[PDB]
Protein backbone atom coordinates (compact mmCIF):
# COMPACT_ATOMS: atom_id res chain seq x y z
CA UNK A 1 0.00 0.00 0.00
CA UNK A 2 2.61 2.59 1.06
CA UNK A 3 5.23 1.36 -1.48
CA UNK A 4 8.82 0.53 -0.49
CA UNK A 5 12.19 1.79 -1.69
CA UNK A 6 14.33 -1.34 -1.99
CA UNK A 7 17.72 -0.30 -3.37
CA UNK A 8 19.47 1.42 -6.30
CA UNK A 9 19.98 0.36 -9.91
CA UNK A 10 22.11 1.80 -12.68
CA UNK A 11 19.83 3.22 -15.31
CA UNK A 12 20.90 3.01 -18.93
CA UNK A 13 22.07 6.63 -18.81
CA UNK A 14 24.70 5.72 -16.24
CA UNK A 15 23.07 7.45 -13.31
CA UNK A 16 22.35 5.65 -10.03
CA UNK A 17 18.59 5.69 -9.44
CA UNK A 18 15.92 4.15 -7.21
CA UNK A 19 13.93 0.87 -7.20
CA UNK A 20 10.44 0.82 -5.64
CA UNK A 21 7.92 -1.94 -4.99
CA UNK A 22 4.20 -1.23 -4.66
CA UNK A 23 0.89 -2.78 -5.60
CA UNK A 24 -0.34 -2.08 -9.09
CA UNK A 25 -3.01 0.61 -8.77
CA UNK A 26 -6.11 -1.56 -9.49
CA UNK A 27 -5.43 -3.68 -6.37
CA UNK A 28 -4.96 -0.89 -3.76
CA UNK A 29 -7.74 1.60 -4.44
CA UNK A 30 -10.64 0.75 -2.17
CA UNK A 31 -11.10 -0.99 1.21
CA UNK A 32 -12.36 -4.10 -0.57
CA UNK A 33 -8.99 -4.35 -2.29
CA UNK A 34 -7.20 -5.07 0.95
CA UNK A 35 -9.15 -8.35 1.16
CA UNK A 36 -7.38 -9.57 -2.00
CA UNK A 37 -4.02 -9.57 -0.25
CA UNK A 38 -2.69 -12.87 1.11
CA UNK A 39 -0.01 -13.33 3.74
CA UNK A 40 1.48 -16.73 4.39
CA UNK A 41 1.74 -18.53 7.70
CA UNK A 42 4.52 -20.49 9.35
CA UNK A 43 3.32 -23.54 7.40
CA UNK A 44 3.73 -22.21 3.87
CA UNK A 45 0.00 -21.62 3.35
CA UNK A 46 -1.66 -18.43 2.13
CA UNK A 47 -4.14 -16.76 4.46
CA UNK A 48 -6.24 -13.79 3.28
CA UNK A 49 -6.43 -10.49 5.14
CA UNK A 50 -10.18 -10.97 5.48
CA UNK B 1 69.91 8.00 -20.06
CA UNK B 2 69.77 4.86 -17.91
CA UNK B 3 66.02 4.28 -18.06
CA UNK B 4 64.81 5.64 -21.41
CA UNK B 5 66.37 2.46 -22.77
CA UNK B 6 64.40 0.30 -20.31
CA UNK B 7 61.74 -2.19 -21.48
CA UNK B 8 60.25 -3.26 -18.09
CA UNK B 9 58.91 0.11 -16.88
CA UNK B 10 58.32 3.77 -17.69
CA UNK B 11 60.65 5.82 -15.47
CA UNK B 12 60.31 9.62 -15.32
CA UNK B 13 62.90 11.47 -13.24
CA UNK B 14 62.07 15.05 -12.35
CA UNK B 15 62.83 17.88 -9.94
CA UNK B 16 59.72 18.73 -7.97
CA UNK B 17 58.36 22.21 -8.73
CA UNK B 18 58.56 24.72 -5.93
CA UNK B 19 54.80 25.38 -5.98
CA UNK B 20 53.27 22.35 -7.72
CA UNK B 21 49.74 23.77 -7.81
CA UNK B 22 50.84 26.15 -10.55
CA UNK B 23 51.92 23.37 -12.91
CA UNK B 24 53.51 24.86 -16.01
CA UNK B 25 52.93 28.34 -17.40
CA UNK B 26 52.37 26.89 -20.88
CA UNK B 27 50.01 24.23 -19.51
CA UNK B 28 46.31 23.62 -20.09
CA UNK B 29 43.85 21.44 -18.16
CA UNK B 30 40.78 20.12 -20.06
CA UNK B 31 37.82 17.96 -19.00
CA UNK B 32 36.03 15.90 -21.68
CA UNK B 33 32.58 14.99 -20.35
CA UNK B 34 29.66 12.67 -21.18
CA UNK B 35 26.81 15.22 -21.43
CA UNK B 36 24.15 12.96 -23.02
CA UNK B 37 24.61 9.77 -20.96
CA UNK B 38 26.46 8.12 -23.87
CA UNK B 39 28.65 5.84 -21.74
CA UNK B 40 32.26 5.11 -20.94
CA UNK B 41 33.00 3.52 -24.29
CA UNK B 42 31.70 6.56 -26.18
CA UNK B 43 33.60 8.96 -23.94
CA UNK B 44 36.91 7.14 -24.45
CA UNK B 45 36.21 6.85 -28.15
CA UNK B 46 35.91 10.62 -28.04
CA UNK B 47 39.09 10.89 -25.90
CA UNK B 48 41.10 8.89 -28.37
CA UNK B 49 39.60 10.85 -31.29
CA UNK B 50 40.46 14.18 -29.66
Amino acid sequence: WASKYVNNFLDTDGRIKKVYVQSDAPFRMTPEDMNIWYVRNGSGGMVPFS
Amino acid sequence: GRYAGYKDALVIPFNPPSIPELGTAAGFDFELTDNAGLGHDALMAARNQL
